[PDB]
């Protein structure tokens, strides 16, 4: 016996729960990834923008000394530049879901500049590459190759 | 940190079950989970993922779902370089480094930035860092040429069948993690996933330290394909599991052994008492229902009290110190569950800290050592009881200091507090045996402590038709200043009252509050 009928969204919308959970319906993939991007900016906007800032290797420049070691760590392993490559290397279908996700974070900021923190506004126009870069940092240089490990510290 | 998948055959209703139970810091930001549901004409996924990720890592839908646990896949190696004459000795001679001149700006404090020169040196192995003590370490990280991580998880969690799922898994774009899987079709699977350098020699502990960087003898260049890695599918046992333990007891009638793989893939160390409980909770139970499955996940047993109080207690009763004697009677009377009302638990954690190290891992102390032949019952007994009792003595002082008494109710010192919600805690350290984990912090000066790490996203799914799933997020679905969705679920977690997870339009159409139309 086959699973239950898949729902076919007829318009794009996010229906939020009583616990702050978003049900993102999109008439197509890219739309869903944008609604998703909007959702996250709405619920964790400040830290996501801070994280992306660090993944561009711009931590020391946007926020200073306390962020310098992650910066030196990320430039030395060339994470920001490799993230630019991984982004160019994505397949087109997926590069578009990624750009859609970045566009949603951005749309949320522009439409809700207040519901968003001062120190991270400078990050704001974010890009599919920023998305790829944070994931790359998280996966390879947090999980797999952590700085405490090769640095000993 | 905990993952379970059970096959129809081991269930009452005949539908596979999944447990998504990652354990991570409750505060570090990149580790924060967020739950969402994305629906499109061609796919649907529900689940949690770390903020900033465009794709859900812990997901499920009407057809399938997956979960992850840290396996610690050694995907990078750190080489100790032999510096000499401005280069590094390598094989026979001195090779000059590749030097790139980079630079970054530094925020000043007065709002200005200043340029900071940064010189990146690379040996043939990879970039070079000078540790504080002067060791020059070159890091070689595997998988840097795997651009498709996010799409891999994406094509994985939206797979139309196991066969399609494993093809995606097979691209080796996701560098670490144990990944557990389950189907409304009934297949369940456990994969020790990751990108691992093929190597000719070396125990895993060898590869985790500073490998010598003076020889091309240790410069790997290739990595293993998915089918070279430990994997289990629909085992005779009817379930798979992983609670961070090495991959040697992923199911009980085991399906392979450490001899079957390169020794650098995973360690061969003792399994957590939490890992041991994981195997027992699964193997010992049959005809599981979503409900019993969910009851089993709440397990909070002080497995280590079961391995030691038998020898410990009589030894302590013959101690001259009346208070040690009274400590042992409080311990002897304990049902050994880290429950909120328990008056012996704190006292015991404090003894275990000394007997088994500050992280409770630590096998010296046990009388009979751990063994893969009795994987779920061997670290056992107390070696030197007199020693252990002097430890109980010290521990009484500690407990008194830290909590003001040796018999304070576990749940009055252990608290879950978000914003203005302050509810009693239960369950505890994984290494003591508690399956549901809350790595309590050190106490403040009132003896109150909160969880530093542990349960975050917890979901259990029955792949019936339609799917039925329940879950909870410890720290709610947002930490943005001012949301009513940060301290939102904690008191629910304290009572283990899970919310039904809603995937059907009708259920969504009905729970709507807050609502946003968009067009992109």
């Amino acid at each position: 016996q086959a699973p239950i009928a898949a729902y076919k969204p007829r318009s794009n919308e996010i229906l939020w729960d009583g616990y702050g959970v978003p049900h993102i319906y999109g008439v197509d993939a890219p739309s869903a990834f944008y609604g998703y991007g909007w959702a996250q900016a709405r619920s964790h906007g400040d830290n996501i923008l801070r994280l992306y800032g660090e993944a561009r290797g711009k931590g020391a420049e946007y926020w200073g000394p306390d962020y310098e070691q992650t910066t030196v760590w990320l430039l030395t392993n060339g994470v920001p530049e490799r993230a630019q490559q991984w982004y160019a290397q994505q397949s087109p279908d997926f590069r578009a879901n990624l750009d859609a996700f970045a566009a949603g974070i951005n749309a949320y900021a522009q439409q809700n500049p207040d519901d968003i923190s001062p120190d991270v506004r400078q990050v704001l126009p974010v890009s599919g590459a920023d998305v790829v870069a944070h994931a790359h940092r998280l996966m390879n240089f947090l999980y797999v190759a952590s700085p405490g490990r090769t640095l000993g510290e | 940190s905990n993952s379970w998948a059970v096959a129809p055959g081991k269930t009452a209703n005949g539908n596979a079950l999944l447990l998504q139970n990652p354990h991570l810091s409750w505060t570090t930001d990149y580790f924060t989970y967020y739950e969402a549901h994305l629906v499109t004409p061609d796919f649907e996924i529900y689940g949690a993922t770390q903020i900033g990720l465009p794709v859900i890592r812990f997901a499920f839908n009407q057809r399938m779902g997956i979960t992850n646990t840290v396996n610690g896949m050694v995907g990078a190696t750190n080489y100790r370089l032999t510096l000499q004459d401005g280069g590094y000795l390598y094989d026979g001679q001195v090779r000059p480094f590749e030097r790139r001149q980079a630079s970054y700006r530094l925020r000043q404090a007065d709002g200005t930035t200043v340029d900071k020169p940064l010189e990146i040196r690379s040996s043939v192995h990879g970039p070079v860092f000078e540790r504080a003590d002067g060791t020059a370490v070159a890091v070689r990280v595997a998988g840097l040429d795997r651009p498709g991580m996010l799409e891999q998880y994406f094509d994985m969690i939206t797979a139309d069948s196991f066969d399609d799922y494993e093809a995606a898994l097979a691209r080796m774009q996701v560098p670490t993690f144990n990944i557990v899987y389950a189907d409304r079709e009934g297949t369940i699977n456990y994969s020790f996933n990751g990108v691992a350098p093929k190597r000719a020699e070396g125990d895993i502990a060898f590869w985790q330290g500073l490998v010598p960087g003076d020889s091309s003898r240790y410069l790997w260049t290739e990595t293993h394909p998915l089918d070279d890695l430990p994997r289990v599918t629909n085992p005779p046992g009817g379930f798979v599991q992983n609670s961070n333990d090495p991959p040697w007891t992923p199911t009980w009638p085991v399906t392979y052994t450490p001899k079957d793989f390169p020794s650098y893939l995973a360690p061969q160390t003792p399994h957590s008492l939490r890992a041991q409980q994981s195997v027992r909770l699964m193997s010992e139970n049959d005809d599981l229902t979503l409900e019993r499955f969910m009851a089993l996940q709440l397990s909070h047993r002080a497995v280590m009290a079961d391995r030691t109080l038998p020898d410990l207690i009589p030894a302590a009763l013959i101690d001259p110190d009346p208070e040690v004697q009274a400590a042992a009677r409080l311990l002897a009377a304990w049902d050994r569950e880290f429950t909120s009302d328990s008056r012996a638990a704190l006292l015991f954690e404090e003894w275990a800290r000394l007997f088994a190290g500050q992280n409770f891992a630590g096998q010296a102390g046990f009388a009979t050592p751990w063994s893969l032949d009795k994987p779920v019952s061997t670290p056992y007994g107390v070696r030197d009881p007199k020693a252990a009792v002097d430890q109980l003595r010290t521990a009484i002082a500690n407990t008194k200091r830290k909590y003001g008494a040796i018999d304070r109710p576990f749940g009055d010192a252990s608290r879950m507090i978000l914003n203005d919600v302050n509810v009693p805690g239960a369950a505890g350290y994984g290494n003591l045996g508690s399956f549901r984990v809350f790595t309590w912090s050190d106490p403040d000066e009132n003896g109150v402590r909160t969880p530093v790490h542990g349960e975050t996203w917890v979901a259990m799914i029955e792949f019936s038709t339609p799917v039925r799933a329940y879950g909870l997020m410890s720290y709610g679905n947002s930490r943005q200043p001012g949301t009513t969705h940060y301290s939102d679920q904690i008191e629910r977690v304290s009572r283990a009252d899970f919310r039904e997870l809603l995937l059907r339009r009708e259920q969504v159409e009905a729970a709507v509050q807050e609502r946003t139309p968009f067009n992109f």
